[PDB]
This record gives structure tokens, C-alpha cells and sequence, in this order.
């Protein structure tokens, strides 16, 4: 992406980001979801098994 | 889980605990302490 | 009594809550810098020589 | 034209591709010294500015 380099499984998200947010986190301060820099689809990030 | 934290299952599931409890009640009710 | 008084089962609820906190603490301590320039290992690896 | 050191050009670089052309390997410079970043990782890193 634009940073937030990492490894995981990218799936469609049901999250509703406010138009300015771009990124998102969990309770654990980990990345929860990322807005795709192009087309702006929100994707959830799941750790690999 | 993102940092390696794994939760393990119990050997005895709630269903098995319920069966042991039921057996103890059946014993208590129909045969006392014998 | 068990239905109307939620505190009745407090002993079992407490065991659950203490272990949940021990894990949440472990998770949050992970994001502290501990004297490092960044708590994110990937930031250190990505920019520092 | 370059300023004498009294003043200096402070042009801000934004909304672009900072291809750093591995300038450190061009041998056109006598000095190319990076501090908070590794000079070889400059093309992987993003900046706000």
C-alpha cells in the first residue's frame, strides 16, 4: 500500500469509514483494515494461519 | 492472535461435563451414597 | 436468586476477567518503545540502516 | 543559483514520485550522508514531505 507493510489475507470489509480516515485499527493497536489507495474499497486484514 | 497468542480447547467439552454431572445426580437420587 | 442477582456468579466472572486482562496487558505492552525509536519492528527494519 | 548561507531555498516537495535516482551511487557528489534513514532504502520509504 502506502506503508503498513505486512502479511495477511485481504478480504472485503463491511466497515464504514468516514471519508477522511483511510486506515483503521483494533483494540490491540494493530491494523484492522485499509482503504485501497485506488478505487477506495475497504479491505479487512486477517493474519495468515 | 496477531502476536502468537493461541487459545487451546479443553479435553472435556461442556457436553461431557454435563454428562458427568447428570451421572452424579442420578446416583445421588436413586442410590444415595452407595 | 441466580437470575435476579448478577453478582451471584462473580467468582467465575472474575476468573475470566483476570485472565482476559493478563492477555490484554501482554498485547498492549508490545506496542511500547522501551527506549527504542519505534515500537514497530518493521519501521526499524524499513528505514534504519 | 543557490543562496549564500544567510537565506536558503526551502522548496517543499509533495504529491509526487521521489525517485531518488540512487544519487548516492552517482559519484557526482563528494558528500551524501543520511542520518535517520539508510541511503539505500530511500526509494522504499514514503514521506509526507
Amino acid at each position: 500500500f502506502n506503508g503498513l507493510t505486512g502479511t495477511g489475507v485481504l478480504t472485503e470489509s463491511n466497515k464504514k469509514f468516514l471519508p477522511f480516515q483511510q486506515f483503521g485499527r483494533d483494540i490491540a493497536d494493530t491494523t484492522d483494515a485499509v482503504r485501497d489507495p485506488q478505487t477506495l474499497e475497504i479491505l479487512d486484514i486477517t493474519p495468515c494461519s | 492472535k496477531f502476536n502468537g497468542l493461541t487459545v487451546l480447547p479443553p479435553l472435556l467439552t461442556d457436553e461431557m461435563i454435563a454428562q458427568y454431572t447428570s451421572a452424579l445426580l442420578a446416583g445421588t437420587i436413586t442410590s444415595g451414597w452407595t | 436468586s441466580l437470575s435476579s442477582t448478577p453478582s451471584a456468579l462473580g467468582k467465575l466472572q472474575d476468573v475470566v476477567n483476570q485472565n482476559a486482562q493478563a492477555l490484554n496487558t501482554l498485547v498492549k505492552q508490545l506496542s511500547s518503545n522501551f527506549g527504542a525509536i519505534s515500537s514497530v519492528l518493521n519501521d526499524i527494519l524499513s528505514r534504519l540502516c | 543559483r543557490f543562496a549564500s548561507v544567510y537565506a536558503w531555498n526551502r522548496k517543499r516537495i509533495s504529491n509526487c514520485v521521489a525517485d531518488y535516482s540512487v544519487l548516492y551511487n552517482s559519484a557526482s557528489f563528494s558528500t551524501f550522508k543520511c542520518y535517520g534513514v539508510c541511503p539505500t532504502k530511500l526509494n522504499d520509504l514514503c514521506f509526507t514531505n
